């Protein structure tokens, strides 16, 4: 994740195994219950799109609710290329480029550039947007696997 | 296990073995477009004839959650 | 929660895995008996609305209990607008808004709107009105929950 | 399960029942104003015959520690 | 590990107890599971190749895949040697000398060496080229394991 | 259960009892003279006769150790 640094900057540190295994657990015991979205969400604060993929790559067993989720994540990506199209001309030496779906998915960027949008001013909140299509997807579980 | 000896039960639930085949799918290493490939034709074709039946009628088209909604009862 | 930094100031820092799961544990194990609010108390302390929404949002079970909450608060919340009427004429800009009940329990104030009320001076303690209606309403709950 | 699937026993406490209303309320994502139409429709609809009765006593303009409190015998 | 200090420099520091049995724990129970690789990976964050020979000489169990990844190891330490060759005449005083398939392995090189590597400008990521043998080498381990 | 209905066995160790009713005593919010007025009142009256006995011989002014090594051997 990327936290405040004692200092007063915004530095990377990485995330704890006992949080990691908390993860973990919270999955084993409660699998698609309601509560994993609060809890997640909790667990997710100040996390990075590369750590967003290496929660959901650590997953063991539900497949077929995986599979599901990495085809709405890539759903909601397709979505945030078409509503956000490439902007004008070259891009800018002064300047960062433009993040696209897979950027925020975490695929295309590289962690220097994941920090380098959050921490950058003005910020954009790339984990926040990913966020959504999470907690959306997992909306969209919930309710199919409702009995 | 192989990929192809992935199969659902006569009394399985597709479900069951939609997971199943995702987690041998996920340690399968080929190019995206022939797991593309494997998507809509192995699953398919291995599902069983009750639920097989069920998602002829489907169509083409169709995605995860209207799948595993559509052999539920099955 | 807003805690104060080694430097001297008010910061917010987010609440530890163990805290949440000893949050989780307590109420699995004393569910409605009385020992719950002192224990509540102590794991609120420092906390933020947003915090507090987390930690109910969190629970699993007692969901009859859960909606007496919910219900409570949002009365508690409506008594609040009721008689802390809005203040005269618009907003000044050298000055930040006045809360409703709906930013006490978090739900119209953002984090940073949160710790603005909180840290500025003269500081409004609206986890401290917050903390009345949910200890109230757990009064309300041990009362019916006692057999 | 659906909501509408949700009912209460022939012996089963009310209070477990609500719990279970509560429960599948909360896997419900609609707008608040359907989940209050909900709330004081279908609650009482699906309640027992015993329950149902000492409810339709309450009248309208009740809350849940009065309706929780009013069916605790039955 | 080398993490970066409160200070702002790159210093080693020691892995954790709870992190190394957190490592013996996944191998315990997942074996040669897909999700191992990930689990790896977060663990081994910002690693050396000295610490990732305590990781794998620390199994118990399992010695027919170890021999094979050891095999794996030192044909793409080979591999490093076939395609990268030794420098033009003697190392510069005012330098320090380039890596070998051994030195990336751990074996030739001593840990002020790796930090060496590692901490200089422009520094060499041969924990990321280890990772890679590891990864790929994990790659027929679960390709064979599976039945 | 309310705190009128704890009431001490015809065996039940007085002693068993008396943490029932400092358990249910913090279940019960009234002010501290009314709580006062349950302790030196109801305690006592649901009491069994064979300490109900012990304890009136006791008098008033009592305090709790007193009471607890006085109805021991009952």
């Amino acid at each position: 994740p990327i936290v405040q640094n004692l200092q007063g900057q915004m530095v990377h540190q990485a995330i704890s195994p006992r949080t990691l295994n908390a993860w973990v657990k919270v999955v084993e015991e409660k699998a698609f219950s309601p509560e994993v979205i609060p809890m997640f969400s909790a667990l997710s604060e100040g996390a990075t799109p590369q750590d967003l993929n290496t929660m959901l790559n650590t997953v063991g067993g539900h497949q077929a609710a995986m599979q599901m989720l990495k085809e709405t994540i890539n759903e909601e990506a397709a979505e945030w290329d078409r509503l956000h199209p490439v902007h004008a001309g070259p891009i800018a030496p002064g300047q960062m480029r433009e993040p696209r779906g897979s950027d925020i998915a975490g695929t295309t960027s590289t962690l220097q550039e994941q920090i380098g949008w959050m921490t950058h001013n003005p910020p954009i909140p790339v984990g926040e947007i990913y966020k959504r299509w999470i907690i959306l997807g997992l909306n969209k579980i919930v309710r199919m696997y409702s009995p | 296990t192989s990929i192809l000896d992935i199969r659902q039960g006569p009394k399985e639930p597709f479900r069951d073995y939609v997971d199943r085949f995702y987690k041998t799918l996920r340690a399968e290493q080929a190019s995206q477009e022939v797991k593309n490939w494997m998507t809509e034709t192995l699953l398919v074709q291995n599902a069983n004839p009750d639920c097989k039946t069920i998602l002829k009628a489907l169509g083409p088209g169709a995605t995860l959650e209207e799948m595993m909604t559509a052999c539920q009862g099955v």
